[PDB]
């Protein structure tokens, strides 16, 4: 769904770094993922 | 605390071994800890 909308970045809990990599590589082309666990991380990957 | 979930895992591993037997290459599957992530994939929990 994020691919359909033209999204070009995405942020997921680090605990799902597993499942996201099961997907076929063509599905994952063109995204730029940022796994994270503690919330402070996200604050620095959105605003600045 | 229950054993039901581990029962699911060991089941999965075994039947995948059967698939390596009946058509695959090895005549005798030998699970090893280094081998395991192949059969059952990536770790789920870590950060207890």
């Amino acid at each position: 769904a994020a691919k359909r909308a033209g999204v070009t970045c995405i942020v997921l809990p680090a605990e799902n770094k597993k499942d996201f990599y099961d997907l076929a590589a063509f599905i994952t082309e063109g995204l730029e993922v940022h796994f994270v666990e503690h919330y402070r991380e996200i604050f620095d990957i959105a605003f600045p | 605390s229950g054993v039901r979930n581990l029962q699911k895992q060991v089941e999965k591993v075994l039947r995948k071994s059967a698939y390596k037997i009946v058509s695959g290459e090895a005549e005798s599957v030998e699970v090893t800890p280094e081998n395991l992530q192949d059969f059952v994939g990536k770790p789920v929990f870590t950060v207890e």
